[PDB]
């Protein structure tokens, strides 16, 4: 039908009109009685996630006019007594908590002394809502209301305020852990034949859980050692133990996006040991490649520190990728090679000088192809697609193409192609050696050019 | 004509003395003066004489302080637990208006005023001008509140209950005895959940028991329904309770008042499943009127 | 009409 | 102090319980109505497909064929031993068996569909009930391939 949504938004606009009407007359308890009625509409199970989201956005807009009314009313000396207590008299828990959270942030602003206790209270009393959809949106409303008022390090020096960065990190890590619990629980609610509908429904809601991680990175007082010890340890504990491929894949990629590259360099072996634990249905390849691509962009960014010499990227990634692949039960051969591509790409952008590294990936790729008792690989196969893209990166990216001919293990990978791809690839390299002019070729590299011609004609 | 005389009572401390309210039938709210066990009641009985020229022949005027318990609105079933008399005038006449002083010294008021379904307990002053066939009578109502102090023993309620191999829970309320503007701080901890729970709520229930022995009538009224959970828990989950009793304006617990009636309060915890079946556990709590410092 | 089951102590 | 923020202290929820699947899974589908017999013998059977994770049910998945009389027998057994107020069945429609009606009688599709929903309605209520799950008749009905009416009611 989809009427339900409009009928609800209709009713919301009715009650929010009578709400502001009372806020003009200064009839606060009459205003809150309509605000409660409005909030009533969020109790529904009948809406889907997209519909509910729309209704939430409507009701969140109206709640802001109330919130700002109270904030100013309190700021002008005329502070309502027992207002925190009074909104809790509400019979239904959903109106009660949205009002409690609204009234909470007004109290934190207006009474800095009670900040720690109120924040700690608001996250705790949300345990009331165990229903995945409604609870997620409540716990999101908690997060967005509190955005500007959470403790930090760049704060006004008012020595009557309470709570520090430690309390901010507990506050969000707790809200995170509860929201991820609700969002994973959504997997098992409802009838068993709507599995594809649920995973679609969960996917739409993934941003709500992810917002917790985003909020943690917006904390100025989250330095690297706090990230190491508290924040990432916190996040990873939920990620490995949720045992849910959808959540694991989202949250790991969400980590990479949200936190800075400085933090990633100090947490690579922790992060990649977590990758090796993830549920088999998780695309681990995508997580690792996403990380490598972000550290590649970090290398080429000037007016920035670059990659310290103690952080041996290549040795870390080569060794972990091989361990992560070892952890998979049936990773495609094309995917294993998609990783060898990014290992090269990492070594190219992080250590252009060190050609020995580029050859070690290629040497390792040979060992991989050799280890796999491989039947002849067609050009139509995905493995061949990747091995082509792998070999094309040194050729496309280096300044002097002579330097590619100096690689010892570049050519031995041509063995495993099709007859069609040898002819195509041999041509492609030799083509580039003419398109940019040739200098006199050294002894090892004279040998290379004839080896390329031999595969082209035969 | 009208009435020949009108009786009006005016307490000596009728300006400064605090009043209190009483919820009667159909939502009406009366306001009478507030008194406490031990206080003296004193004032003036003022007789307005209305018919000038006429005379009022009486066989004596008195004033009574009365505290009594009325059951089922049955006049034959009224029971006076306190009665004090002050004779104001001997048999005689009244040609004009006149006042009379009265004082009842340090008056015992053992019970708190209460208006229920099948019970009323009220205190009043009753002035009676006795006449040959029909007495002129004027009642004048008062509220008495019974106060108490913080209790010696106050243990938290904590209890593991359930349905075998279906639902096990542990609920805990922070006290057994709560004052009238107190707060139920509690928690529900889930140990085993093999049913599908839609929601959970705490209810406040007020039982009013009347009669003696086998003669027993209980009038129940569900004062609060307070949602505390929305959705299915799993084991290991804790749900917080914070229920402000100030919101519902209840009476104190009143146990065997004059061996005639009780008024008791209960915390009825109720979980409701997906097919609307309703699992509950009742727990009596004592309410008590706290004495404010002074 | 709506079933009401008392929770027993363990 | 400006706000009463009192709660009792809680025990952290163990992460297996928190994330691992809930232990109240129980769905029963009534489906696939089919005629069995020819002529005067004919009656409709339905597929009663169960999926669960409750320990009391001796198979996590089961599928059996049931007749509307079987549903009446289940309800009748539960009315005797169980002391559960049992929900209503969608109803014996006797006059549908009478001949030369303006519909297909007992095998009308608007009938069989509406009955089918009522049986699903009924069995999910009954099977979800706690006191009902103890009684042997419910398991007999859902998970034995044929019902043994000459039985001694246990549990």
């Amino acid at each position: 039908g989809s009427k339900l949504l409009d009928e609800a938004i209709q009713a919301v606009k009715v009650q929010s009109f009578q709400m502001k009407r009372c806020l003009d007359k200064n009839k606060l308890m009459d205003a809150l009685k309509h605000a409660s009625n409005m909030l009533g509409e969020l109790r529904t199970s009948m809406l889907s996630p997209k519909s509910y989201y729309e209704l939430y956005m409507a009701i969140s807009d109206e709640l802001h006019y109330l919130e700002v009314y109270l904030t100013d009313e309190f700021a002008k000396g005329r502070k309502v007594a027992d207002l925190y207590e009074l909104v809790q008299y509400a019979g239904n828990i959903i109106p009660r908590l949205y009002l409690l959270i609204t009234v909470g942030v007004v109290y934190v602003k207006s009474f800095p002394q009670s900040r720690k206790d109120i924040l700690k209270d608001l996250v705790e009393m949300c345990r009331g809502v165990q229903h995945p959809l409604r609870g997620l949106f409540l716990r999101n409303y908690l997060l967005q209301c509190t955005r500007n008022i959470l403790p930090d390090e760049g704060e006004p020096t008012d020595e009557e305020t309470t709570g520090d960065i430690s309390d901010s990190m507990d506050f969000v890590l707790l809200n995170f852990a509860e929201m991820n619990k609700l969002w994973v629980r959504m997997q098992h609610q409802g009838h068993s034949r709507d599995r594809e509908k649920r995973e679609r429904e969960r996917q739409e809601l993934r941003i709500l859980v992810g917002t917790n991680l985003v909020r943690l990175s917006q904390l100025e007082g989250v330095n690297v050692e706090r990230y190491k010890q508290i924040v990432l340890t916190g996040i990873l504990e939920q990620v490995v133990n949720c045992r849910d491929a959808l959540a694991q894949e989202y949250l790991m990629e969400c980590i990479i996006q949200v936190f800075p590259d400085e933090f990633h360099l100090q947490t690579l072996n922790p992060f990649l040991r977590a990758c090796a634990e993830l549920h088999q249905n998780v695309n681990v390849k995508n997580i690792i490649i996403a990380l490598i691509d972000r550290l590649a962009l970090f290398a080429h960014r000037e007016d920035g520190p670059g990659i310290p010499a103690d952080i041996k990227l290549f040795d870390i990634f080569s060794q972990q990728v091989a361990t992560v692949i070892q952890s998979r039960q049936d990773m495609p051969s094309e995917d294993v090679v998609s990783l060898q591509v990014s290992l090269i790409n990492l070594a190219m952008k992080c250590y252009p000088d060190r050609v020995d590294y580029v050859d070690k990936v290629l040497e390792t790729t040979v060992e991989i192809f050799n280890k796999l008792n491989l039947e002849h690989i067609a050009t139509s196969s995905a493995v061949s697609k990747e091995l082509t893209r792998l070999l094309k990166i040194p050729v496309d990216t280096y300044n002097n193409i002579l330097t590619v001919l100096k690689l010892k293990h570049f050519h031995p990978l041509f063995e495993y192609f099709d007859y069609e791809s040898r002819k195509s690839m041999s041509c492609y390299v030799l083509s580039n050696v003419l398109d940019y002019n040739t200098e006199i070729v050294s002894q090892d590299q004279v040998d290379s050019i004839m080896n390329l011609v031999s595969t082209l004609i035969q | 004509f009208g009435p020949i005389c009108e009786i009006d009572i005016v307490l000596n401390d009728g300006e400064t003395r605090k009043m209190a309210e009483m919820k009667t039938e159909d939502g009406k709210v009366e306001k009478h003066y507030l008194f406490y066990d031990g206080e003296s009641v004193s004032g003036k009985v003022n007789l307005a004489f209305k018919q000038p020229g006429k005379r009022l022949e009486h066989q004596g005027i008195r004033i009574e302080f009365v505290g009594q318990i009325e059951l089922f609105n049955d006049k034959s079933n009224t029971h006076e637990f306190v009665n004090l008399v002050k004779e104001l005038a001997l048999p005689g006449e009244l040609t004009q208006s006149r006042s009379y002083d009265f004082e009842f010294m340090q008056v015992e008021k053992p019970y708190e005023s209460y208006i229920g379904a099948n019970v009323r307990l009220r205190y009043f002053l009753k002035v009676t001008i006795v006449r040959r066939l029909t007495d002129l009578v004027k009642e004048y109502d008062l509220i008495v509140h019974q106060l108490a102090t913080y209790p010696d023993v106050n243990n938290s309620i904590k209890m593991e209950v359930g349905i075998e191999d279906c639902l096990h829970i542990e609920f805990e309320y922070n006290k057994s005895k709560y004052h009238l503007k107190d707060v139920i701080v509690g928690k529900i901890y889930f140990l085993l959940v093999r049913i599908k729970i839609q929601h959970m709520e705490l209810q406040l229930i007020k039982k009013e028991i009347t009669g003696i022995g086998p003669s027993t009538t209980t009038e129940t009224e569900t004062i609060a329904k307070y949602e505390i959970m929305d959705g299915a828990p799993v084991k290991g989950e804790s749900i917080p309770i914070r229920l402000f009793l100030a919101g519902y304006d209840p009476t104190p617990t009143m146990r065997d008042v004059n061996k005639k009636f009780s008024v008791r309060y209960f915390l009825n915890l109720v979980l409701v499943d997906e097919e609307d079946r309703r699992y509950f556990k009742q727990q009596e709590i004592i309410l008590w009127r706290k004495a404010p410092e002074k | 009409q709506p079933e009401l089951y008392l929770l027993n102590t363990m | 102090t400006v706000a009463d923020t009192r709660r009792l202290i809680t025990k952290p929820q163990n992460l297996n319980d928190a994330y691992g699947p809930p232990s109240n899974f129980l769905e029963i589908d009534v489906s696939n109505p089919q005629t069995v017999g020819v002529g005067r013998g004919r009656f409709t059977t339905y597929e009663i497909r169960v999926k669960t994770n409750l320990p009391i049910f001796k198979l996590k998945e089961s599928t059996v064929r049931r007749r509307y009389s079987d549903f009446e027998w289940l309800r009748s057994e539960l009315e005797r031993e169980s002391k559960v107020v049992v929900p209503p069945l969608p109803g014996k429609a006797f006059l549908r068996q009478l001949p030369f009606r303006g519909d297909d009688g007992i095998f009308d599709d608007n009938f069989i569909e509406e009955r089918k929903q009522g049986l699903e309605q009924f069995i999910n209520k009954v099977a979800g009930h706690p006191l009902a799950q103890n009684e042997r008749c419910l398991h007999m009905f859902l998970q034995d391939e044929i019902i043994d009416k000459s039985y001694t009611p246990s549990k």
